[PDB]
């Protein structure tokens, strides 16, 4: 069957007997930077295994109610060993990433997740003539939370899931690369993402290339399902990381 | 030294085309690419690596 | 001096003319262009993308995540029609602010076939079968499961393919109908149908949900430019 | 081809309908899984018979340069002729296309873009209400001028700075053709960013947003002649067409409304309208209910 | 090439970044000797690795010809319609491009120029503020005209003189596109020279400096309606756009400010602007101090 | 009477245009060209010449010779940083009225390599290394010698060779950098640093003098014109 | 008596360029030479007779 | 600048002029041409056609 | 690339021909066929099967 699939990067392998396909990009594998495309002149480092690799997340609990999740993307793989220590002492950065969202469950549970990996998610703030914080914006790993409702507070994101804190419609962020995790057919989904943006190099803490979030549209449910434990998981692998500038490291 | 090129098809089922001279130093001061008519609805409709056939299962 | 006659239009200022100008930057010489992913060349490219459609917009699901699930069980409920929306892709609640629709609220005029895919969510052991059918203009919407069959429709097996395509083909006296629809370029209705009940073992919820994604066929065009009533101000500093 | 040129042949023909008659087959076109991320490819006639229709519809007007390519006010202000407070005796704003509505929803559907710009202003004047209302004032010449990031910038309607030696001004009399000008892709990057999840420091903190990338400079616009017997007052249009456009990521239409120019900001609202349940189909076609 | 010719090919590209990689060796590009008065010619490559770059950038905007080339106020002034002191009525400049420092400024980086000038004339009226202000006047119709050194000079808004019969002179009428006309290279010499570190007299006395090697005549410009019942006011603005360039031996730009038309002279003015200590470099990066 | 329409555009007085115009002094004989030494052509070979930078601008050297000079001494004085500034060549009073600084003021924005040529003004019986930094954006200035190695450097040896070049290559994330720059078009510092103290005989002066020249690499450009900061007028008679 | 040469070129990676024709008897009157780039910095960046290789030691 | 002189007649709009204009709407695609039965080219193929005279047009 | 082709005769029983260059995009914006000259009556004025060769009787 096609529902099997492995994927190996550097000394990690993942497997599933349960995949849909594989999404790619906007239909581009990740590339190193090109001679007639770069302008940073110095030689870069292309660390390779040590740091194109698969790192796995803290994991989330899906609850009969979860709004849903996110988490914005170079940040929150800075502690990820040695992508990290290359983040730390470079000015520039670049890289694409294999993402791999995990959840299993049973023939007898339902319930449906949407995967999206949205390039450039500059979100809104709650007080609406207030303005957001970092911190209201990710927290590395863990992963910020999405809203059942409108919320309050200077600071944070205005996060209810209807409105997935860009004020568009979250049921037309389709147009970004994404896949669906229906319990009752698949149990992971795997999207390929390119560097994507407006410079060819950029630098990785003061600028979030892209969000994952992970938003329930059919919500969890179950029986006597001695199972109501059902974990989703986020693993990711820099792909094609390079950089340039180096110096002594950033301070924390 | 000018360009000949066809015009939008208008009210009917030669004089179909237009001349046109650019009298300015730089490409900013062209008129509008109106003409242009490419697509590329994959990039969006279909980024799935293993081509679907679709008129097959698509998992089985 | 070579003689000239000035006609109608001279120095007037026309929004959606196309003419030749002055740069004011003589020689600047532009940022090289970098190859970018995603590259967008037709708003149809857009128009083509699956996104999904607030079937169950009732007042009270307006801001959650219900207005996108359409309710479905098991026991007798066949004489309970599921679901049933106009076919107006630019105009009804359920489809204005899809991608299809806000694409279509940029235009006056469209044409063309539309898909409409269902995925089935419950649990993997549930099990059955629907009808959806799609009525063009001239009737009322089918009240029976007897009088919708009788239009165009697809039997749908609930099995491993969790999602069934049911393509709505361009049927009207007109190439075009209005975004902005009127009894004239009515397009029809689809409604649903249980065709032979949901079937679950014990142990599974007896209820889930079904979604409805929708997305332009291509044979799909649209003209004829406009603003959009989507959008406004009261003031600057917008 | 190349995305700078004024000419390019091609029709933009849709799709015919191929005729298609029954099937009893394993094909089974109108099954599919959304799950994979994929958009279903059936039309009309994998489901139903179809006969042959030769389509001669194109999608010319909903190509990116069509749709983008018509001028859009995308700002407007004031400045009079004579008044006590200097500064109301020009305009002055930052250049982007952040307030007006209309046009940056349409720019916002993308998330990065590359052009020039066709700018077009039109300039009124109107007689300031009075007692007295009889004067000859000549006819009114404007100056518009471009200020880039870091020039020196005018301090009154009579500032040695308005001597434009070096950056574009446009003067203009009342009367004629409203003033126009073509901008090239100005960008200090490889293509306008119309969103931005990042700062400003590297530090995480800072400006969030937008704002951080802009910088294109500023327009000063006063009047020339300088001076009115009675109290006149102008007001200035600036009107925006890109043209020879490139666009790339494209993202969902906005759907609540904006509520400042620098953020993204947004109150909760909702999905779309209600309508009574999820059968209600209203009833035409009836004697008149 | 032909530097009179309005078309001429070649992309201005700078320099790629040539790849390289370690070295151990006798080579040593980073030291030199300043002394020579040479300047180095080391490039990133010859003291880091670098990478390969095909580099595409273009030095077109600062070639002398972009750079000069764009209309800079060089002089303006005023003259009224009607008034009792005859000599209001019209305005008369020497023709010079000192007055107005941007432009000038531009030109003092070079010692010697040559060229030809685009003139551009921006003229504009007002009705001068009173108690009664209702009048019809028709439209302002102007005459400017050039003196060349040694024609006899208007006396009087009425002059024979303004019969033009030889010198160049222009009508226009307001409302109208500005005036504008080509003037060649007119100097007595091979290039104007902008700084000239001598005298006019034989005997090291007489005048110092730029101006005794001036003298291009003067500008006189009147209304020709020659009336209006109640009091009215124009201003004449002149603009200069050198075109057909040509420049040498390149000096450094003026650091102090000017402070008058017909000397270099300054007041003694500060290198640049203070800092701290010789090793202050402000903290960015920090959770904001 | 050739048919003509006038679009908007007519009749304005663009600053930067560029079109043919009546000459008023039809076939005057201009005066024959000579040739001058020393013809400039692009204001970037009077960028690419190497002018003397004023690190030293502390208040009270504003208008002596001093703001010229960088202090440098025997004994021992490693942990005391020799000196250090921004990289903004048309902001930072450091550079601002350097000949390549002047010239960046009259544009918005530049791109390339930049050369700090290094000359030791000591006796010749002095000696010494120093160390030469140079940090790309994204961290504090190094504060220590440690630090500041670890990023692009040069150990320069005083020798028969009086200057040492240290060459910032260009590293940034966009193309270019605006001059009039801010943190999102950062470009980093350099500082410098005692490798192994300033040794002198006896009978020698125990302090000298260290000057330092900046000037654009071949890979250096700058576009987009505007006014300079720089020159201003209260009136006429300028 | 036309010339034709090319636009500076913008906004993407035959229609580029343009066409020309002067109308007046002098020189002066023509558009400015805003597409001429040569470049000698040597003049004023190494006026030493005695060439500086500079790889090498440049006294000794 | 090419030389002009503006004749007689410039900017007047005479109803049976006859010259072209900008479209207002850049590319629009027009719907097919059908091909109706009766075609009409010349009013004078209606007036060679057969109608009833009212001869008898006396009052009542 | 222009279209020459003849002038509607005037006052008397080579020079009797204009030239026309279209400048716009769209065939929308072209001028009038004023020198469209087709006619075909029989759609109106005779619209019977069976030919009505009338010189004969047309009954009978
Ligand atoms: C820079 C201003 C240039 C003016 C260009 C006008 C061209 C006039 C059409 C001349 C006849 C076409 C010659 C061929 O090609
Ligand atoms: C002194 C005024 C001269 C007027 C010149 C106008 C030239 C018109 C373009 C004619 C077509 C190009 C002929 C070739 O060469
Ligand atoms: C889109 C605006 C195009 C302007 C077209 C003007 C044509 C000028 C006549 C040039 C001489 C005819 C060349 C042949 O064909
Ligand atoms: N006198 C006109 C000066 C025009 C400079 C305009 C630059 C416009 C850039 C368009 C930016 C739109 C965007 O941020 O997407
Ligand atoms: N009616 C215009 C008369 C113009 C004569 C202008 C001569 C301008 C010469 C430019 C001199 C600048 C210089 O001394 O460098």
């Amino acid at each position: 069957s096609d529902r099997v699939r492995s994927i190996t990067l550097g000394n990690s392998t993942i497997t599933t007997q349960e995949s849909a396909n594989v999404v790619v990009g906007y239909g581009r594998w990740p590339e190193y930077l090109r001679d007639d495309e770069a302008t940073a002149e110095d030689q870069p480092t292309q660390p390779d295994v040590a740091t194109c690799r698969f790192y796995t997340l803290e994991s989330v609990t899906w609850e009969k109610d979860s709004p849903g999740w996110w988490w914005k993307f170079p940040d929150a793989l800075k502690d990820m060993g040695l992508f990290g220590q290359n983040m730390y002492y470079h000015y520039l950065g670049r890289a694409g990433y294999t993402i791999h969202v995990q959840c299993n469950a049973s023939k007898f549970h339902q319930g449906c997740l949407l995967v999206v990996c949205v390039p450039e998610a500059e979100m809104g703030c709650s007080t609406v003539d207030g303005t957001v914080n970092e911190h209201g914006l990710s927290e590395g790993e863990t992963a910020k939370k999405f809203s059942a409702t409108g919320t309050n507070g200077t600071n944070t994101v205005q996060s209810i899931v209807t409105n997935a804190g860009m004020g568009v419609g979250v049921g037309n962020l389709t147009i970004f690369p994404h896949q669906w995790i229906n319990l009752r057919t698949n149990n992971c989904a795997t999207i390929v993402m390119p560097y994507i943006n407006n410079v060819p190099m950029d630098n990785m803490f003061r600028h979030h290339n892209f969000t994952l979030m992970i938003i329930p549209f059919v919500p969890l449910n179950y029986s006597s399902d001695f199972s109501t434990y059902v974990p989703i998981t986020v693993t990711v692998a820099p792909m094609c990381a390079e950089y340039n500038g180096l110096r002594l490291s950033t301070a924390l | 030294g000018a360009q000949v090129s066809t015009q939008k098809t208008g009210a009917h089922e030669s004089i179909i085309h237009y001349t046109n001279i650019n009298y300015y130093k730089d490409a900013a001061s062209n008129s509008a690419n109106r003409q242009d008519f490419t697509q590329d609805p994959g990039k969006f409709t279909e980024p799935v690596k293993d081509i679907m056939v679709k008129s097959l299962p698509a998992l089985n | 001096g070579l003689p000239v006659i000035n006609t109608p239009g001279s120095n007037q200022f026309l929004t959606s003319d196309d003419f030749q100008s002055p740069s004011a930057m003589p020689q600047f010489d532009v940022t090289p262009e970098l190859n970018i992913p995603g590259e967008v060349q037709n708003l149809m490219e857009i128009a083509e993308v699956d996104s999904v459609v607030p079937v169950n917009n009732v007042a009270g699901n307006l801001e959650t995540m219900d207005i996108y699930r359409i309710p479905v069980q098991s026991g007798n409920h066949q004489s309970s029609q599921v679901f049933g929306f106009q076919v107006q892709p630019g105009l009804d609640g359920v489809f204005k602010h899809t991608l299809l629709g806000e694409i279509l609220n940029y235009y006056a005029h469209w044409s063309g076939s539309i898909k409409l895919t269902f995925v089935f969510c419950g649990s993997a052991m549930a099990t059955g079968k629907f009808l959806l059918a799609y009525a063009p203009p001239g009737a009322n919407a089918p009240k029976s499961r007897k009088d919708a069959m009788l239009g165009t429709h697809i039997i749908w097996d609930v099995g491993l393919q969790s999602s069934c395509v049911l393509c709505i083909p361009w049927i009207s006296q007109t190439h075009y109908r209005l975004v902005q629809q009127d009894e004239y370029t009515s397009a029809g209705n689809v409604t649903c149908w249980y065709q032979t009940g949901i079937v679950v073992p014990a142990g599974t919820p007896t209820s889930c949900s079904i979604m409805c994604f929708v997305s332009a066929c291509n044979d799909f065009s649209v003209r004829l430019l406009k603003d959009t009533p989507f959008i406004q101000q009261a003031a600057l500093l917008q | 081809g190349d995305v700078v040129e004024a000419v390019e042949n091609a029709v933009a023909r849709v799709a015919d309908t191929i005729g298609s008659g029954p099937s009893n087959s394993q094909a089974v076109p109108a099954l599919t899984a959304v799950e994979t991320g994929h958009t279903s490819q059936v039309t009309p006639s994998d489901t139903v018979q179809t006969r042959h229709v030769k389509n001669y519809h194109s999608r010319s007007e909903s190509s990116i340069e069509n749709f983008l390519s018509r001028s859009a006010c995308v700002y407007m202000g004031e400045y009079h002729t004579t008044n006590s407070d200097q500064t109301k005796l020009f305009a002055s704003w930052t250049i982007s296309a952040r307030r007006m509505v209309q046009m940056r929803r349409k720019l916002e559907i993308f998330t990065y873009v590359r052009f020039d710009v066709e700018v077009t202003f039109v300039i009124t004047s109107k007689q300031d209400q009075g007692t007295q209302l009889g004067q000859d004032m000549p006819p009114l010449t404007h100056q518009i001028m471009y200020i880039p990031p870091g020039g020196p910038i005018p301090k009154s309607v009579t500032d040695y700075t308005w001597q434009t030696s070096t950056n574009p001004s446009i003067f203009w009399t009342e009367g004629n053709a409203p003033p126009r000008m073509s901008i090239p892709f100005i960008s200090i990057g490889n293509a306008y960013s119309n969103f931005y999840d990042g700062w400003s420091h590297f530090s995480q903190n800072g400006v969030y947003g937008y704002n951080t990338l802009n910088h294109m400079g500023q327009i000063y616009v006063r009047h020339v002649n300088g001076s009115s017997p009675l109290p006149m007052t102008s007001t200035v249009r600036m009107y925006f067409k890109p043209k020879h456009v490139k666009a790339w990521v494209p993202r969902p239409p906005r759907l609540c409304q904006y509520k400042n120019a620098s953020t993204v900001n947004f109150s909760p609202t909702d999905i779309t309208d209600k309508r009574n349940s999820i059968t209600y189909i209203p009833d035409t076609v009836k004697p008149d209910v």
